[PDB]
């Protein structure tokens, strides 16, 4: 029937509002672990740089 | 951090291993230097020293 059609295009409507709604969370989930495995790879190697640099000018001058 | 901290041990053990060379040649040197260059002074002190 027709509105039986039209309450399914709702139920449908529902479930693609759900799922477009949890492509999105789930997008902005990896992304921000993205960003902080990205940032914490930067972090970590510039300060294992610069301890190995402060070791090599303390050698040196010893 | 396994490659930069044997990085740091093999750059600072070769980097010390030249500065303790560095170190033998020099002594060496300035007391090579010094030896044939004595008993000039020697002289001085003695003749300063003495009324």
């Amino acid at each position: 029937s027709k509105l039986e059609a039209i309450l399914s295009q709702e139920v449908e409507a529902e479930i693609q509002a759900l799922l477009q709604e949890a492509e999105a969370k789930a997008e902005a989930v990896k992304r921000e672990a993205e960003e902080k495995a990205k940032a914490l790879l930067q972090a970590r190697e510039r300060a294992l740089e610069a301890q190995y640099r402060a070791a090599l000018r303390r050698a040196e001058s010893a | 951090e396994a490659q930069y901290r044997e990085r740091e041990r093999a750059e600072t053990e070769a980097l010390l291993a030249r500065y303790r060379e560095r170190a033998e040649a020099e002594a060496k040197a300035v007391r090579e230097k010094a030896m044939a260059r004595l008993d000039e002074a020697v002289a001085l002190v003695l003749k300063e020293v003495l009324p």
